[PDB]
């Protein structure tokens, strides 16, 4: 990034760290840092099964780490034709810094466009806790009829899923549980359309084909909406 | 050439610290 960018971020952790100078004056300019090494962005023999395939691209996605330092390195318009993400996902993998929610959906989009047997498409929860509310998004897949998930996050459950439930509601459940572990009420899910694996595709990512109000729903009438979603992404 | 090895180590400079930070912020929790 330029300076005047760079030089907020470091004003911007002075605000929101207790000692928020002393710690600017340690690391800036600091001559024995720890090298970091750049993570190697992972190849695919097509003997390799699917699944295993998924677990190297989490693996990857981990090695970057969450973004805690409260400056987002790589905006993501999520309006851009997909040739313009995918741009910026090969940019992630050549300057390697952390990452959050939203941009691990696009490097998995990326990651992933080499296996045509595999659906991929955007799950989005909006979650409420102690009068605020929460904005979180993974990245759906499904293979051979089995649906799991991509995904960063400062949760463990809240990321990464194998892809070994049965039907898209198992899945969103799942995260449902994984949410109410943590105090946090579910109350709309929004999923998109599958995404197409040409990343030189000028369309955009369809992120709010369904939305569903999981409370004004109803239990049963959640389920058979995702189901009606998961049909209607067998085109 | 000269100019294009100066942006090469400002990135890895950069991204050093960043990390340094981003390991001080991630114990900040």
């Amino acid at each position: 990034m330029d300076e005047a960018t760079w030089e907020r971020m470091w004003k911007h952790v002075a605000k929101i760290h207790p000692d928020g100078e002393k710690v600017a004056q340690r690391i800036r300019g600091a001559t024995d840092l720890p090298k970091i090494p750049i993570p190697s962005v992972p190849t695919f023999q097509p003997s390799t099964p699917v699944p295993e395939r998924l677990e190297a691209v989490q693996r990857y996605i981990r090695e970057l780490q969450y973004n805690h330092t409260g400056t987002q390195f790589f905006e993501i318009k999520k309006s851009r034709p997909l040739t313009g993400l995918m741009d910026l996902a090969k940019e992630m993998t050549k300057e390697a810094l952390p990452i959050k929610c939203l941009e691990a959906v696009i490097l998995g989009i990326y990651l992933t466009n080499s296996m045509p047997t595999l659906e991929r498409f955007p799950i989005s929860f909006k979650t409420y806790f102690s009068g605020n509310y929460f904005r979180h998004i993974v990245l759906g897949v499904n293979f051979a009829g089995r649906y799991g998930a991509l995904g960063m996050s400062r949760r463990e459950d809240l990321m990464y899923k194998p892809p070994a439930f049965r039907t898209l509601s198992e899945l969103v459940l799942d995260f449902e549980a994984a949410y109410g572990r943590c105090w946090h009420v579910l109350k709309k899910v929004k999923l998109g359309q599958s995404v197409s694996h040409d990343p030189h595709s000028v369309e955009q990512i369809e992120w709010k084909h369904s939305v569903l109000d999981v409370e004004r729903l109803g239990r049963d009438d959640f389920r058979k909406e995702l189901e009606r979603h998961a049909r209607d992404m067998r085109l | 050439a000269k100019q294009k090895s100066a942006q090469q180590e400002l990135k890895q400079r950069q991204r050093a610290e960043i990390y340094a930070l981003n390991r001080v912020m991630t114990e900040l929790e």
